[PDB]
RNA sequence: UUGAUCAAAGUAUCACGAGU
RNA sequence: AUGAGAGCCUUGGAGGACUGAAGUGGAGAAGGGUUUCGUGUGAACAGUGGUUGAUCACGAGUUAGUCGGUCCUAAGUUCAAGGCGAAAGCGAAAAUUUUCAAGUAAAACAUAAUUUUGAACGAAAGGGAAUACGGUUCCAAUUCCGUAACCUGUUGAGUAUCCGUUUGUUAUUAAAUAUGGGCCUCGUGCUCAUCCUGGCAACAGGAACGACCAUAAAGAAGCCGUCGAGAGAUAUCGGAAGAGUUUUCUUUUCUGUUUUAUAGCCGUACUACCAUGGAAGUCUUUCGCAGAGAGAUAUGGUAGAUGGGCUAGAAGAGCAUGACAUAUACUGUUGUGUCGAUAUUUUCUCCUCGGACCUUGAAAAUUUAUGGUGGGGACACGCAAACUUCUCAACAGGCCGUACCAAUAUCCGCAGCUGGUCUCCAAGGUGAAGAGUCUCUAGUCGAUAGAAUAAUGUAGGUAAGGGAAGUCGGCAAAUUAGAUCCGUAACUUCGGGAUAAGGAUUGGCUCUGAAGAUUGAGAUAGUCGCGAUUAUCAAUUAACAAUCAAUUCAGAACUGGCACGGACUUGGGGAAUCCGACU
RNA sequence: GGAAGACCGAAACAGUUCUGACGUGCAAAUCGAUUGUCAGAAUUGAGUAUAGGGGCGAAAGACCAAUCGAACCAUCUAGUA
């Protein structure tokens, strides 16, 4: 919940993303941080790929 | 480590004996004696703290001069600013509503 | 102590002039049988309680 | 604390005096804060207004009630409990009320009466489960301790 | 000390009083501190130049008996 | 995940009073303990101070009702009754 | 409707004048 | 060295050990009552001795406006006799005792709405005005000396406070905390007025009608847990300065580096409010689910600062260290005092949010604010004022406690009695740990001493083979035990049983992998002269590139009575019956 | 996530076994290992309150100053035998 407040206050992730990104991270599903930096080089990418 | 002799002669836990521990110049850890929290007043019915005002002991509040124990407004330091805001626009419409009704 | 009354400190004045031995020309006077402080008290050997 | 039904706060303003006449009653069930209570004769009847037994129709149920014609409220206290009000008379002024033991009283019809079935029941009905919550119970009401049974 | 000040005549004004007993003077290797001894407090101007400090030393109360360290 | 089967809120109380005797206060457990929906504010906040009392946080009211429910089924008749009987006598 | 109230306003007649 | 005499405690130097921070340590409560501390010393006492002594003899010693009492009220003592009793007297939350009142600079023709209880005690742990540092004695120290503060009280002196205009000044202005206004010949004439001002708002400033009635608040608080802030400590890596060690080797191993109250200013985290604004494609945010159309997120601000950073205190304060130097006294003097960082309620304090409850967690003194009617202050050409809730200055602060022990020797237990007797501070190591073993600071080696090691003992070990045969009975002893992973039965109130059972693993050495933090990195074009100088973003991007920090977890080789929880610490387990449900 | 008169255990409080020590004691109830509890019906101080045919008692006729199937003290009293 600090590299989300860096992904949101950059720009790099929209809000939408974090009121479905905060509730993964409460809820265990991310090992470390390494991972949730691979669900930002791919669950982004295809909002990109569908827009 | 030094450890401490006390200073007054009650050796028991209370709050009377509150107490931290200082290097003084000679660098020889002393107990300072620490006094009772000061607190900011409370509201009429929020029963919140008031903005505005700084803390106090009550032996303390002789010794301050007005604006450090009040606000500026009517009902200054003791009711908040929403209930008084409340309390006007109470009193005025209650008021104005005994004229519509007694006619 | 060191929390003592004034009447406790005043009593406890009094107790410690009267633990005296006997002056030692008494001893001398013509008729004066008196052989030692016979009344001496004494700190851990009799209290005072009194 | 010992007490088994909330207790409420109420002031009213001095009549006769400046004063701001601050009053303990026990609080009929459904009293926030903020609510104004109005006890007197020419009182409505809606909870928990006080208003004697004479001006409240029958089958009403009241609480706090008063025994004796003045006297502040002693019959039907605890919490849960109530008195309905079953019948009248304009003969001597007479009303029979039913109390929580089920007997039936006849009180006069001026003593006042608060309307309503007080707060804070049914409290009886959940075990207190363990002995230190029985010794919780009565370290605020009295030495009725652990009574040892007098057979041993 | 609890009190200093930093206006110049402050210092100078504090010096004319009716209190105010003796002035104490310290020299720093950095500054040079000038202390009056008052009545409720104690008041403290420091200087850091060291040419208005002689400056400043009179500038003086004559009666006002100077307190001297080197 | 379901962490019990049964018990639920009286696992605190666990294999001591008895079954039949921690069926029946876990009816009492769940009701108190409970946000129920504020009358006044409309927010579900309004947990029990003590027994007896109730108090909704935002917007700070505070209505005396049941010891574990908030209003109980004998007070809500005669909320309701009291309001029959008054329609009757004033008019 | 979770305000507010105390300590007379008015009124009449006299004191109806004193100082002036 | 004493001394007639020394195992003591007699002392001092070496010394080997113990307590081991939950001490055999340093201080207080109750209790004691001079035991305290110097100078002496024979007998007695000190179950040995004694030159020593808590003994004996003789001299000494306890310093307060700030530490306490004293002040307040708690449970309670219940206490005007209205009453009662033959009296003495009274298991008196009196409940009635003309005013049975506590009362007010208050008018007449018993000041007026008013108060029912009088009256007092009751806490050296609750409530409560305020002080801390450097020094000093053979003995006292927040009490003396040094220096810097403060509170309570009384008193004194400065301090919103002089207007338009025009006295200064042609006017603009200037004293003046602000003027205006018509008139008028402008006005010089007339007239009018100050119980301060700012900010939209939260609120802000040097003060700015308490004398009452009234309301609100503070005083005014339990328990358990708790994100975060700082203190204190301990801890590595750096400077310095001096010690330690040199079989041999060790940029080593160590100590030291400090800043009290009180203030001034910056000040930001945190919580809550204020303004603009209007939220679904719901977003905000915590370890924790807390919020939001009853105004979210955002942007700006206000409040609180308990938190520190600066700077006064701070004389290189003083202190501490380390050089010197001075037959030497009260000595003169040099030089230092500096960086970063990591850690826990090994501990206080502040803040936040919680939790349990048929438990819901003191009263009064004292204080403060605001609201109110009436009354006072109240001219503007000013003179001023200001129980002024601002600043400054004088003066004063009485009574009583203050030594010492606090216990294997000052207390109680008839005693120098292994018992008992309330608290506070709290180091390093290994470790989950204030455990157990070892140690540092302080503290002791005082328990009558020497010789010798028979029997029986009290206490502790080991024992071939067998393993309960012993015995009333496995009493006593023995076994097991920490940790990680596997795995787990009958029965059940479904919660447990359960650590059921039953297994495997563990040292050392050298490696590998995983877990984070601050900076982003910053292409590209040209200038000045590689230096110096000037910025957008696609992507980047996992220990991106640097820099920094944490100690946990997973593996892997090599390795040795294959002895590895190598001490310590530390469940044997299972099948039943009978009783009590359980704590 | 962190509930519970839940668990093992330190301080403390208690006192199971050894029928260990001791038993003209260290002690008119202690010493030693072994055990019971340990966040609560918890353990403690200080001030109070209850007084003897009375009190207090989660009850043993327990405790009420080494005294309890009735405290202690003085007297009646040189009771009677």
């Amino acid at each position: 919940r600090r590299l989300l407040k860096k992904y949101r206050d950059s720009k790099k992730i929209d809000r939408h993303l974090y009121h479905d990104l905060y509730m993964k991270c409460k809820g265990n599903v991310f090992k470390n941080k390494r991972v949730l930096m691979e669900y930002i080089h791919k669950k982004k990418a295809e909002k990109q790929r569908s827009k | 480590v030094q450890r401490l002799t006390l200073r007054r002669r009650l050796s028991y836990n209370t709050r009377s004996n509150k107490r931290r521990i200082v290097r003084t110049p000679g660098g020889r850890l002393v107990y300072q004696y620490v006094k009772k929290n000061p607190t900011v007043p409370r509201c009429g019915q929020c029963k919140e703290k008031l903005k505005g005002i700084t803390p106090s002991r009550p032996s303390e509040r002789p010794r301050m001069s007005k604006r450090l124990k009040t606000v500026s407004r009517t009902y200054g330091g003791v009711l908040c600013h929403s209930c008084l805001r409340e309390r006007i626009v109470r009193a005025f419409l209650i008021e104005e509503q005994k004229i519509v009704k007694a006619l | 102590a060191a929390h003592k009354s004034f009447r406790i400190k005043q009593k406890l004045a009094k107790k410690l002039k009267q633990n005296r031995s006997v002056p030692q020309w008494v001893r001398l006077r013509t008729g004066n049988t008196i052989r030692y402080n016979a009344k001496r008290r004494h700190w851990r050997r009799t209290k005072l309680k009194l | 604390p010992g007490r088994g039904a909330p207790l409420a706060v109420v002031h009213f303003r001095d009549p006769y005096r400046y004063k701001i006449r601050k009053e303990l009653f026990i609080a009929p069930e459904g009293m926030h804060t903020g609510q104004f209570v109005y006890c007197g004769r020419k009182a409505t009847l809606q909870i928990g207004n006080v208003m004697p037994l004479s001006q409240m129709p029958e089958g009403t149920i009241i609480c706090n009630l008063e025994e004796k014609t003045g006297d502040r409220g002693r019959l039907a206290r605890t919490s849960g409990n109530y008195a309905t009000v079953i019948a009248h008379n304009q003969d001597t002024k007479k009303t029979r009320v039913k109390l929580p033991s089920g007997a039936k009283k006849v009180v006069p019809s001026a003593n006042r009466a608060m309307v309503g079935i007080v707060a804070g029941g049914g409290r009886i009905d959940k075990p207190i489960l363990k002995a230190g919550r029985a010794y919780h119970k009565y370290k605020v009401k009295r030495n009725s301790w652990p009574k040892v049974r007098g057979v041993a | 000390m609890p009190r200093e000040i930093k206006e110049v005549k402050d210092f100078l004004n504090k010096a004319r009083r009716s209190d105010a007993r003796a002035v104490k003077i310290k020299k720093n290797p950095t500054n040079t501190k000038f202390k009056i001894r008052c009545s409720r407090f104690l008041y403290t101007l420091v200087v850091q130049d060291k040419e208005k400090a002689d400056k400043i030393k009179q500038s003086l109360p004559p009666g006002l008996q100077v307190k001297e360290v080197k | 995940a379901k962490r019990t089967k049964k018990v639920g809120i009286v696992g605190k109380y666990g294999t001591r009073y008895g079954a039949s005797l921690r069926k029946m206060v876990k009816k009492m457990e769940i009701t108190q303990h409970s946000k129920y929906t504020c009358s006044f504010c409309g927010k579900d906040s309004m947990k029990r101070a003590v027994v007896g009392i109730w108090s909704c946080k935002r917007c700070k009211r505070t209505v005396a009702g049941g010891a574990w429910v908030y209003s109980t089924t004998a007070a809500a008749s005669v909320r309701s009754a009291v309001r029959r009987l008054r329609e009757t006598k004033e008019q």
